[PDB]
């Protein structure tokens, strides 16, 4: 079968800059499509016919290449342009996988915050130690739990948002689910965010016998 | 102009059947070739099934395996997609997509109808209030949380205040645990404001016919 192979998977840069992002195919091929997708929307056509711009699509960006590879390129780029690009052509199957462009811009440490499980969700048996880490980047971030001293691993969930659409930060939620009986064995919870905006840990903690 | 507007999607359990429809609007829809394709949740998008113009041409993706069926009415301006003896790997979101020329780029596509193909029931979600309690903080800011635990299928839409409080809110993508979806959502506002001001998270699931409203009232301690 004909498969295609896109690279970077994902990638990230300033607006100004030059982006450049490839598309292979297993065997020779020609006329390929590239199709934008921002989070919550459809598909939409892009480039078509290797080199042909959809309408509403600015002369910034470009197609090109010919039988195994072929790539789709922006000049200067604007916010405007992140989303995942895929390609497609007309003998395949599976589109390839895509490439996500993401916006830079300056590191932002995380407003970190930290719930105890609610009453509510108590009375009900389980026990969600909720953490938010707010408005940081780059996206990498560590957090770190840790209950009466020693960190623990089990049982924390950890979600990103998307990058934000006004700011271009992420925010991520890391919440920890314990058994009422396990939360209830234990006294001081922390969250501790690990970021590259400094060497030192944001720390937010709690005792579960204190309120 | 012109519109595709797909429907019938759902939940389904595994070894089930289900029948997709696109209504096209806005074109000559018996002139253009028609295709499904499906955004797999890894967001992979595979060629389901294409129809030609007059419906007499059709081809289908490599995994599909006779147990789809793509036919369209151009009187009534609708493609369909019959589906049969579903499996968990094709839960995805279904697009229907026109054609343009011949090199089959794909120029218009739908909204795009959702299939989960699961033996899960459709269960209402919890949702727990998140004051700071024990962790109280003292900034010009304060960020207060709902919690929303328990609930299939996707999605739940969340919203602060019914909306007033839209600035400062994070709603995280669900997660699957215990085979069922959790997420949270975290608004912030100014300190003096909470709680002389009252902040409510609205939380609503359709699939359930549920509507919930969670006060975030400061702990009694
Ligand atoms: C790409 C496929 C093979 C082939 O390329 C198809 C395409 C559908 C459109 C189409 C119509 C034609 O008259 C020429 C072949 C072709 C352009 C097909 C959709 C599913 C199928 C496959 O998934 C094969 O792996």
């Amino acid at each position: 079968d004909i498969e295609l192979t896109q690279s970077p998977a994902v990638m990230s840069a300033f607006p100004g800059e030059e982006v450049t992002m490839t598309c292979s195919a297993s065997s020779s091929i020609n006329y390929m499509h590239w199709y934008q997708q921002k989070p919550g929307t459809s598909p939409k056509r892009w480039i078509y016919d290797t080199s042909k711009l959809a309408s509403g699509v600015p002369a910034r960006f470009s197609g090109s290449g010919s039988g195994t590879s072929y790539s789709l390129t922006i000049s200067s780029m604007e916010a405007e342009d992140a989303a995942t690009y895929y390609c497609h052509q007309r003998s395949i199957f599976t589109f390839g996988s895509g490439t996500k462009l993401e916006i830079k811009r300056a590191d932002a440490a995380p407003t970190v915050s930290i719930f105890p499980p609610s009453s509510e969700q108590l009375t009900s048996g389980g026990a969600s130690v909720v953490c938010f880490l707010n408005n940081f980047y780059p996206k990498d971030i560590n957090v770190k739990w840790k209950i009466d001293g020693s960190e623990r691993q089990n049982g924390v969930l950890n979600s990103w948002t998307d990058q934000d659409s006004k700011d271009s930060t992420y925010s991520m939620s890391s919440t920890l689910t314990l058994t009422k009986d396990e939360y209830e064995r234990h006294n001081s919870y922390t969250c501790e965010a690990t970021h590259k905006t400094s060497t030192s840990p944001i720390v937010k903690s709690f005792n579960r016998n204190e309120c | 102009e012109v519109q595709l507007v797909e429907s019938g999607g759902g939940l389904v359990k595994p070894g089930g059947s289900l029948k997709l429809s696109c209504a096209a609007s806005g074109f000559a829809f018996g002139n253009y070739d028609m295709s499904w394709v499906r955004q797999t949740p890894e967001k992979r998008l595979e060629w389901v099934a294409f129809i030609g113009s007059g419906g007499g041409r059709i081809y289908y993706g490599d995994t599909m395996k006779g147990r789809f069926t793509i036919s369209r009415d151009n009187a009534k301006n609708t493609l369909y997609l019959q589906m049969s003896s579903l499996k968990s790997e094709d839960t995805a979101m279904y697009y229907c997509t026109r054609h343009y020329n011949y090199y089959y780029s794909m120029d218009y596509w739908g909204q795009g109808t959702s299939v989960i193909v699961s033996s899960a029931k459709t269960t209402p979600p919890s949702v727990y209030p998140l004051a700071p309690g024990s962790a109280a903080q003292t900034n010009s800011m304060v960020t207060l949380g709902c919690l929303v635990k328990g609930y299939f299928p996707e999605p739940v839409t969340v919203t602060w205040n019914s909306g007033s409080l839209s600035s400062g809110v994070h709603t995280f993508p669900a997660v699957l645990q215990s085979d069922l979806y959790t997420l949270s959502s975290s608004v912030t506002v100014p300190s003096s404001t909470w709680p002389s001001e009252t902040v409510t998270c609205n939380v609503a699931h359709p699939a359930s016919s549920t509507k919930v409203d969670k006060k975030i009232v400061p702990r009694d301690c």
